[PDB]
DNA sequence: ATATATATATATATATATATATATATATAT
DNA sequence: ATATATATATATATATATATATATATATAT
DNA sequence: TGCCGTTACAATGTAACAGTGG
DNA sequence: CCACTGTTACATTGTAACGGCA
């Protein structure tokens, strides 16, 4: 009948739509952040009205994406309603390098807990310092000013991944961090045991990773 | 959790054995049935024939 | 059941039905497909619906560990499961009452 | 009694009697108000998984012109059911013109005889003339 | 063509039966998402008392698969509506013992004519039996 | 539930497009007939809608309809 | 090195719903 | 013929939720 | 071919008659 | 007696398959 809610929208959609966590969510999902399982309500709802908000997105040519390891984002298209925007190739160092920490071992006496100079210096150990060093500035040859800048750079890398819920500053700290499992989507290129120059055609194709 | 598994249980086990006793019911029904017409058409052939 | 006569297995299959119904108002395509097995003309149908039902408890599988698709099957491993959380609720009732 | 009787078939039935009647316009409830009638048929929808609580939404609010054709048509149906197992047992459904119809029925009515009997009395003769024939 | 059809008359007949089908949980629209569905059939429930329009409403929005059915539907509704003026033109309807319809078809089938025409010559050879004995 | 007009007037085909360019800012004058007509006719609800969100839908004297940010 | 933008938290005032206690008129036991 | 219990209306003031304004930290960019 | 009459069904609902046992 | 059941003879609507005809 008219004056029905199925006349236009399901019941289920609307529903979500309506509830109090959908304005903070969406509003989020669409500056860009990543939903993990720490997010328990915004993920919980995510999880149980997933399939509305896939469609319900699909209308701005945008894909509400749940990737394997359980964490929500957005992907836009080619013909994206929403603007998109690409990582710096310093933010997929810091990226790859966070995958490392949530994986690594070694650091487990932290117990998920970084502070920025440990991630410096992980970072450092395992990437090429002066040819990193090239891209802070074009005329570094290990000068220590060029290396407080440097530090600055990922700080301020650091910074933006947290706006994008790669990571959670502590409740009290800014100065550390805690990881969050969307940083696994840095290592999406290496999850396939695959050729990489297969693998990078394939995401570039599915939108996944532009080049550079 | 333990509401839950709980819950997940029992439903699976109502399930499983009410569809199981609503089929097999039947089934060993529509079978003896079955042989019972075979021997009655039998001894009808039989006749039949002669 | 091979020895019973038609008549108790008729009623026996009329009382599970009648508990089907309870057990399956929740799901619309499984309740529909109960409803068409009732039709005396296809029997088979009755198959039809048992497989659906399979094929419903097959995806009610929670976790890989689990994955005993047999439904039979993982009963055993969720009263497992039941028993061991019986212990780490022990457990945390102790922490919280400390 | 001939056939068996199952109550969480012959409910389901009622139910399903109940709902098609209803869905059709007629005054299923014995209420007048419109209030208390709407409240009732509420009610039998929400019965749709508990056949058993049919027969006491029948006796509670079900009108009163009904009882014979219900106990009509769910007797026809668990004969149709029952009888629909086998082929030899079934019913099958023919359309006849007036004329052939009117003198069909006035010859089975002077033989005392149903149609089905009459049809058979008359291929009977009609066979019996075609076995004569063949011997 | 036989029957005169009637606008008025044919779609009162058209909007019954896919109210009927909707009823029945026939999908009456070409649209699978259930938004479009459902506006459709709220159009066609508030299109009542209207020939000249549930007609558009069937070009525009009638799922493609019944239109066979709907077609047939409205042919035998007409026959029989213009047949039933007349006794003589009307059909009765009786059920028959499965061994006995089996019989007579397989003369029916046997001898080309159809069942009114078969037990209509089986009666005329009755009577003429019966005359042939008296 | 979700009022029955406000659930019309997002599930119109116009509402994706709109809805973005409000969010980035954009003022919606007469000249967007469709935009404009569209703003007219549902904004009873969306000036709801994006309360949710604590921003204000404005309909300027001039008439062009704006998004107002709030502090929250 | 410092101007500037941005997010967060707190204090403060408005507006509305609601429970509490009292005043007034009527009903009914004494 | 009386006084107490009831129902009604009212102001009081209590609490919540909202919206505003200011201070802060601090991360960017020239 | 596509429409149009026509047949032979299927499924369900009812009235009427005949039986059966309490 | 009374009620409940089994059965027959319809009606009512829907559908698929033939065959005629522009």
């Amino acid at each position: 009948s008219s004056t029905h809610i199925e006349q236009f929208m399901p019941v289920k959609l609307a529903q979500a739509l309506a509830n109090s966590l959908f304005p903070e969510l969406d509003s989020q999902l669409r500056a860009g952040r990543h939903i993990g399982i720490d997010d328990l309500d915004n993920h919980a709802f995510l999880m149980d009205f997933q399939e509305q908000l896939e469609e319900f997105y699909a209308r701005y040519n945008v894909e509400l994406i749940r990737a394997p390891e359980g964490f929500f984002y957005l992907r836009p298209r080619s013909t994206t309603l929403i603007p998109r925007s690409v990582l710096s190739e310093l933010d997929m160092m810091v990226g790859k390098i966070l995958c490392y920490l949530y994986l690594s071992p070694e650091r487990l006496a932290n117990q998920g807990i970084f502070t920025s100079q440990e991630l410096y210096e992980e970072l450092i150990s395992l990437a090429d310092e002066g040819k990193l060093m090239k891209f802070v500035n074009q005329r570094s040859s290990g000068s220590d000013l060029d290396k407080q800048k440097l530090q600055e750079k990922v700080r301020t890398t650091l910074n933006r991944l947290r706006r994008l819920g790669m990571v959670y500053f502590l409740p009290n700290n800014n100065n550390k961090f805690t990881i969050t499992e969307a940083v696994f989507r840095f290592g999406a290129d290496v999850r396939s045991g695959d050729d990489p120059r297969e693998i990078q055609l394939r995401m570039i194709r599915d939108g996944e990773a532009m080049p550079v | 959790a333990i509401r839950v598994t709980q819950s997940d249980r029992d439903l699976f086990k109502h399930l499983i054995t009410e569809a199981t006793s609503y089929v097999s019911a039947d089934y060993m029904r529509h079978a003896n049935e079955r042989r019972t017409h075979l021997d009655e058409a039998l001894a009808l052939r039989g006749e039949l024939f002669g | 059941l091979a020895y019973m006569e038609g008549g108790a297995l008729r009623s026996m299959s009329d009382k599970a039905l009648g508990a089907l119904r309870l057990a399956v108002a929740d799901n619309e395509h499984l309740r529909d497909a109960l409803r068409l097995s009732e039709d005396p003309k296809r029997p088979e149908r009755k198959v039809q619906f048992f497989i659906a039902v399979y094929q419903h408890l097959r995806e009610r599988i929670r976790q890989d560990i689990i994955r005993t698709d047999d439904p039979v099957d993982a009963i055993e491993q969720m009263e497992i499961e039941l028993a061991r959380l019986t212990e780490e609720l022990t457990a945390r009732e102790q922490k919280l009452a400390i | 009694m001939k056939y068996q009787q199952l109550e969480n078939l012959e409910c389901g039935w009622k139910w399903a009697y109940l709902i098609r009647k209803h869905q059709e316009g007629e005054p299923i409830t014995k209420y007048i108000e419109n209030s208390a009638a709407h409240a009732a048929v509420d009610k039998l929808i929400k019965l749709e998984s508990e056949p058993v609580r049919v027969l006491e939404w029948i006796e509670q609010h079900m009108n009163p012109d009904l009882f014979n054709r219900m106990k009509q048509t769910i007797r026809a149906r668990r004969k149709r059911h029952f009888n629909a197992e086998h082929q030899h047992t079934r019913k099958k459904s023919i359309d006849l013109d007036f004329p052939v119809w009117h003198r069909l029925s006035a010859l089975s009515q002077r033989r005392g005889n149903t149609l089905s009997e009459t049809i058979v009395q008359l291929i009977e003769d009609a066979e019996r003339k075609e076995k004569y024939a063949n011997q």
